[PDB]
Order: C-alpha cells, then structure tokens, then sequence
C-alpha cells in the first residue's frame, strides 16, 4: 500500500 | 529516486460542476484532468481556482478514476458521505484549508485499510453555505465509515463541539444521519 504523510505531500507543493 | 515521480495508490480524476438549468444535472459535470503522482497533483491544484473563489453553484469533485462523481455509480449507489457544513464565515477561514486537507487524505490514502472504501470527495460552493464531503462505497460498513469519519475529523482539526453526519445517498436521493462523529 502506497501512503503519504501530510508532511511529505506539503513539502512537494513547489 | 532522483528522477522518478512519486506514485499514488490510485489514479484520481478532478471534475468541475457549473449549474446550467437548461441541462441535465449530469451534463454539467465536466472532467478537468486525471493524475497518479504527487507531482502531477500539485501541478493541477496549483493552477486552478481556490473553492472560495468559485461562482456560487459550482462543485469540485475528486474521485478514483473509473468512479463517476454521481450517486448512480456502481461504487456510490450503496454509499454515503461524511458531510461538513460551512457557514458564510468559514468560507473565509476554513473552506480552502478544509478542502486541501480532504484531497491530501484521499491521495495519501490516510484511512488505513478503509481507504479502499473511499470513492472520492466533493466541495459545494453555495451562497447559502458551503459544503465539503467524503464519499464512501458502502453505508453498511459500520467500521469502515466510522473509522473514516474519526480520522477525517482529526485531520480537519475539528473540536469535540463540532459534530458531523454521515448520510447514505439512498436517503439523500429521496436527511437523517446513519452515523455522527
Ligand atoms: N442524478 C443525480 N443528481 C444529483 C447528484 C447525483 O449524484 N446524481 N447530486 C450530487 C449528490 C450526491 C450525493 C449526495 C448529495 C448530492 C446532486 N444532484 C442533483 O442536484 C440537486 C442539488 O444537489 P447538490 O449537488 O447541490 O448537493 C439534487 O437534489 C439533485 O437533483
């Protein structure tokens, strides 16, 4: 299962 | 890892709804774009209007590819939604925040084994009061629906005072809460 933290996804925004 | 995009568990499809009373509800639903990586999600989100900036009567819907954002879908017609009801002051403080948070819960697969019970989510921009909702596949799955609501409410950071309802689409298409959290 592929799961991402909120923190990882926000760090990707730019 | 230097060059490969970060894949999501699912391909997701973003839809836009604009009310045109001369058309069937369904024909007002238009596909924006699909994406299956973290990077591609941000490329899409970063170039589109914030919900608080849409005309009243518009929706955004993010659903798993193959599941239409309508209660007629095989995967929706037995289900229901966890519903967040906003007043007009929360459009300012909460709407855009709450919605981004909802997408991150979908794409990042935030509900353990019950993320498979998630179909998608919709934001309704309305003059009378905005709404955000997560749709799940089976209103009967007490543990699935119940787990999703608990984690969703935590994720939105809503206080014990706020109580949110889950309504089956069967009830809606005819609204009482099967569950609250
Ligand atoms: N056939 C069909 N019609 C839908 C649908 C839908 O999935 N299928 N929806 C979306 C919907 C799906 C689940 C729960 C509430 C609303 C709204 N509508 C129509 O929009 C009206 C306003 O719904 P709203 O989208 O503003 O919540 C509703 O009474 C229906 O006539």
């Amino acid at each position: 299962r592929i799961i991402y933290d909120r923190k990882f996804l926000m760090e990707c925004r730019n | 890892e230097h060059y490969i995009k970060h894949p999501l568990q699912n391909r997701w499809a973003l839809w836009f709804f604009k009310n045109d009373k001369s058309k069937t509800w369904q024909a007002n639903l238009r596909l924006i774009s699909k994406f299956d990586t973290v990077e591609d999600f941000w490329a899409l989100y970063n170039h589109i209007q914030l919900s608080s900036n849409l005309m009243p009567g518009c929706d955004y819907s993010l659903f798993k590819d193959g599941i239409e954002p309508m209660w007629e879908d095989e995967k929706n017609k037995r289900g229901g939604r966890w519903l967040i009801t906003l007043n007009k002051q929360q459009r300012r403080s909460d709407l855009d925040r709450f919605w981004l948070e909802t997408l991150l819960c979908l794409i990042g697969e935030s509900f353990d084994d019950y993320s498979d019970d998630v179909c998608g989510a919709v934001v309704n921009v309305r003059a009378k009061g905005d709404k955000i909702a997560i749709w799940t596949t089976e209103c009967e799955n007490r543990e699935a629906v119940t787990h999703i609501g608990r984690v969703y409410k935590e994720r939105l950071g809503l206080p014990p005072k706020i109580v949110i309802g889950y309504q089956s689409h069967a009830d809606t298409a005819t609204t009482k809460n099967r569950f609250v959290v």
